[PDB]
């Protein structure tokens, strides 16, 4: 059934699973027209498909051309997401195919189930967790590849960098969700925290800075402070 | 007009005949039902006074044989049987009529209700849904499961309705996933009508039979089937005009006949609100929408 806090360690067992987040598939800016009406302009988006045990991120870039001449784009985007996830699964060798796909939004359940009818043994599940994957577009290297794309493109990343050489998947996922939650709550301040020390750099082959174990503890505390600080600003606490 | 005689009525029972019903007392001198209209299927059904568990009954057509009811004290129910000796049967009926030991099928001349509920229902199609080839009549009861219910346990005692599943490979063409899920016209017109049922009359016959088994026996799987067959049409953008007009008539008479006090258990809120107010056919069922809004405005 649905994935929640009760069965949370299941994310880090040896059954291959993927999270699918569709928040950033259909992206738009709203502008006034010369006549004073409102119109949208679609911008490039992406599907965020993540293996939480290994950190492998399958980032399918959604180029604005896929919306041309189509209607009901917010509905279409869920079906396009499901089409692309289905295509990804079929492209993987059998022993790499997931046993479960967890969608971050319940509106993805029927589109994905229908696209995956050929895989009756892959469970399609929602989650009670509020995960901050919408903030993926706040990771500079991910935003850059999405915005530069001139055609549909799949790009592969490890969203944990080399962390699994030193920490467990459970701890890596906790750090990722803390970083993303901070970037979602106050992007400017989160990026300030991450880069305020020019001596710690981001390797060319990485997404996040090369913090030592002690520095990650400090960074993580600063992110928790930021989240708490913003919570107090929001609710006047 | 035809007759279904009863050997006797040893146990107190409510007897239904089509949309009518009457109470028979324990050992009352009751010997059957006369003046049954020729030309339609009929259903004769039972609910025991001492155990309302299991409504059960028999679908039959008097043009196919001479049928009678006889209580079986071992199996504890009223059973339908065929009498092959025609002269014996005519004699029995004539004597029971002469002694006035029979109730008359109480059809009002103006009243087309039974025709309107059974217009497309054929005994030959009933016998394919309810498999028991050695009899010309078909037994149905409250507890019988459908072939689909069993997939999700005795198959010889099942209701073999046509399986309808909106999230199945049968319903969804590879490469048309969104199209086929949001518009069921392919599944209705090509798969079901052209492919399985052959024509709309057979589709409507199964729909009508499912409704009647739901209403007369409280058969839950039949209710599921009835609603699935409605939703399949209403969720198709492309339906022949003559089917939509006929569906409105079929549903209108079904809603008209349903007991007001059984609405809570025989009508699915989701399906009806979807069909009348959100679906492609939300504006094609004028007669059905009007009776539903006036009779069951709570459900909506
Ligand atoms: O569409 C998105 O997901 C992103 C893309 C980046 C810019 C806008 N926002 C949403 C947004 C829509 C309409 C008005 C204001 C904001």
């Amino acid at each position: 059934g649905a994935m929640n806090s009760s069965n949370y360690a299941e994310l880090f067992n040896n059954d291959i699973k993927l999270f699918v987040d569709d928040t950033n598939v259909y992206r738009v800016t709203v502008h006034k027209t010369f006549e004073g009406n409102v119109a949208t302009k679609a911008i490039n988006g992406c599907i965020f498909t993540l293996n939480p045990k290994t950190g492998h991120l399958f980032l399918k870039i959604i180029h604005t051309s896929v919306w041309a001449g189509q209607k009901r784009l917010s509905q279409l985007a869920k079906w396009k997401t499901a089409e692309e996830v289905s295509a990804l699964v079929r492209s993987l060798p059998k022993e790499e195919q997931p046993k479960q796909i967890i969608v971050t939004r319940k509106a993805m359940l029927d589109p994905l189930e229908v696209h995956m009818l050929d895989f009756p043994n892959i469970a399609i599940r929602p989650t009670e967790l509020r995960l901050p994957f919408s903030a993926a577009m706040s990771i500079d290297k991910l935003s850059d590849v999405v915005m530069k794309a001139t055609e549909p493109q799949m790009v592969l990343f490890n969203i944990y960098d080399d962390w699994l050489d030193r920490i467990s998947s459970y701890t890596a996922f906790s750090r990722l969700t803390l970083l993303l939650r901070a970037l979602k709550t106050n992007e400017e301040s989160a990026k300030m925290i991450l880069l305020s020390d020019p001596t710690i750099t981001i390797k060319s082959y990485h997404l996040w800075p090369s913090f030592t174990d002690e520095q990650w503890i400090t960074i993580e505390s600063q992110m928790r402070d930021l989240i708490l600080t913003e919570y107090g600003r929001k609710y006047n606490v | 007009m035809n007759t279904v005689p009863f050997t006797s009525a040893p146990i107190e029972v409510t007897i239904g005949i089509d949309q009518y019903s009457f109470n028979v007392k324990e050992n009352q001198p009751f010997h059957g039902i006369k003046d049954i209209p020729i030309g339609h299927v009929h259903v004769i059904h039972f609910q025991h006074a001492d155990n309302s568990s299991m409504r059960y009954g028999y679908w039959f057509d008097c043009r196919m044989g001479n049928f009678y009811i006889q209580y079986d004290p071992k199996d504890g129910l009223y059973k339908m049987m065929e009498e092959r000796d025609g002269a014996k049967f005519e004699n029995i009926v004539h004597n029971f009529k002469e002694r006035q030991m029979m109730v008359s099928y109480p059809k009002i001349d103006e009243d087309d209700t039974w025709y309107n509920l059974t217009e497309f229902v054929q005994m030959d199609k009933i016998r394919k849904i309810v498999r028991k080839d050695e009899n010309q009549f078909s037994y149905v009861d409250s507890s019988m499961t459908t072939v689909q219910e069993n997939e999700l346990s005795d198959p010889a005692h099942s209701l073999n309705y046509t399986v309808i599943n909106f999230k199945s490979r049968e319903a969804i063409r590879p490469g048309h996933e969104m199209e086929d899920f949001l518009d069921k016209s392919y599944y209705l017109n090509t798969v079901m009508l052209q492919g399985i049922f052959k024509n709309s009359s057979n589709y409507f016959g199964e729909l009508q039979f499912a409704f009647l088994n739901a209403m007369f026996f409280g058969n839950y799987g039949s209710s599921l089937q009835w609603h699935a067959m409605i939703e399949l049409i209403c969720s198709s953008a492309t339906v022949p005009k003559h089917m939509l007009d006929k569906l409105d008539e079929i549903l209108y008479y079904q809603i008209k006949t349903l007991p007001e006090q059984y609405s809570d258990i025989l009508l699915n809120e989701r399906v009806w609100n979807i069909c009348l107010y959100s679906s492609f056919q939300k504006n094609s069922l004028h007669n059905t929408e009007k009776i539903m809004e006036n009779k069951y405005p709570e459900l909506l």
